[PDB]
């Protein structure tokens, strides 16, 4: 069943370092999508609605670019994934999908994008992804406490802190 | 082929002279992976500058579309490697083409935030 | 090997609800821990050097008090987890184990429990744990952006906010 | 036995009219279950106090141990159940009890942060 390649997907993922060369991005990237897969972001509706798609040949360019982005750590909480079969392929589909990176010094900002994942594998093509589609709902940012201790008595870096990165 | 194999392998990896002596033996320089990527699509994403031009100036198809639809510039535009997107537009780069979603490496730069070469492509698609 | 057995953990504890009667923790223990299973915390050395083991007949009531503690969501990040091999048992060493618990209004905490995880399985005796013990180095308390926003403006929230909920 | 299954659920289940017939056909009070979980471990854990004092009455063991070595008072002490705590105690519950690591009730309390019944503990293990 499809849950246990998100598990492989998460832990792979925690395998990155900076060190993680183009290539590893080719070899992850062949170990879970299939050579037509497709990958398709949906941005929240208040910033307008955006939508890109790409082709497999640039999946490893997106994933690549949330760590170039400054994220140390990527990982995907699906919460009672909807699994459904079909002829050819199996459908998952997440409507609490929690995209998570951490950040590192000095906000060491986490990041947490809600909202809806679609899947589509192929049927024993070695369960490896055809279809990706993240509908965003809403985005968290969360602080740790220590940064915010240490700017309690500070106006300036308050104002900082109180704004969000992306909306 | 096992040429055009190790052709796509060098252009990838960086190896200029290892390139070169591929295409002395005859590898084909429009040589295609699994995905549709030639050597010059692998050269230009990798900002691999030397093979991008050398693979130019020995015939290499400067619109070749991958499995995906992408060209060479849509690569180059994708993953921010300026010189090369430059090279690619002298030697005729196609900046209104589409990939299979129809997008151009415009688009392509605007997504990935690749700000300067997102203008030379709004600048390049105004001119004829 | 023994890491889709935390996958399974992970997503069964997903399923919690405030409605999750004391019949379905039994279920949960029975379906990941051995009939003679023991679960050991060790806490941080600053706070003291403390240490509890509790037995299988406890380790329901264990994980229930999380719950009963505010949280809304627990879940275990294990970062290239050791899985070694003995003839009767398979070990679980991951030094980079998150302990992650989300609680609810008004602040949203997050907690990050960091420690190292050890967990014995017995060799197909259905893959359950038999020993559990995690050893606690450090914790992050994260707080929402919105939650910071809020009270920008505000020195006593702000003190109210500077400090740790444990330590 | 199934007579002694029958009487473990209803005990667990909280079906004070269930055990009330088990008894009356003749189940056994100190049935052991998988986990060696005693009728009195399961009404104590799951807070059910007539099912405690029924089964108190009709001669179930007050400090039956389970196979981790808990009593029904470690289990009450744990899941915060302060008056079967104290019905436990006033039928002889042994304050001084010790899991196979140990811990006593009062350890059980603290462990759990339930404060009142940490008291009543620290009060009686006192007394002789």
């Amino acid at each position: 069943q499809t849950d246990y390649r998100i598990f492989e997907l998460n832990k792979r993922l925690q395998n990155w370092t900076e060190e993680c060369d183009n290539l590893w991005w080719d070899a992850f990237t062949t170990e879970f999508f299939e050579d037509d897969a497709m990958l398709t972001i949906t941005f929240c509706l208040e910033d307008g609605p955006k939508r890109y798609t790409i082709g497999r040949t640039l999946i490893p360019r997106y994933f690549r670019s949330i760590f170039e982005g400054g994220a140390t750590e990527l990982y995907y909480v699906l919460k009672h994934p909807k699994e459904s079969f079909h002829n050819n392929f199996v459908s998952l589909d997440c409507d609490q999908c929690t995209m998570v990176t951490q950040h590192g010094k000095p906000m060491f900002t986490q990041v947490c994008v809600e909202g809806r994942l679609y899947l589509e594998f192929m049927f024993d093509d070695m369960m490896r992804i055809k279809t990706w589609h993240f509908s965003i709902r809403q985005h968290r940012e969360l602080i740790p406490r220590s940064i915010l201790a240490m700017h309690a008595q500070d106006p300036q870096m308050l104002d900082q802190l109180s704004k969000n990165i992306t909306r | 082929s096992d040429l055009g194999k190790k052709l796509l392998e060098a252009a990838t990896e960086g190896q200029d002279d290892e390139v070169r002596i591929l295409m002395a033996n005859g590898a084909d320089v429009n040589a295609h992976d699994r995905l549709g990527s030639t050597p010059l699509h692998l050269a230009a994403k990798m900002g691999h500058l030397e093979i991008v031009e050398v693979l130019l100036k020995t015939g290499a198809d400067v619109n070749a579309e991958d499995t995906a639809g992408y060209t060479p510039l849509h690569l180059a535009a994708a993953w921010g490697h300026l010189e090369i997107v430059e090279v690619l537009l002298k030697h005729g780069a196609d900046v209104n083409a589409q990939d299979k979603f129809g997008k151009t490496p415009f688009d392509l730069a605007a997504i990935f935030g690749n700000e300067d070469i997102a203008e030379v492509l709004q600048k390049a698609a105004k001119l004829n």
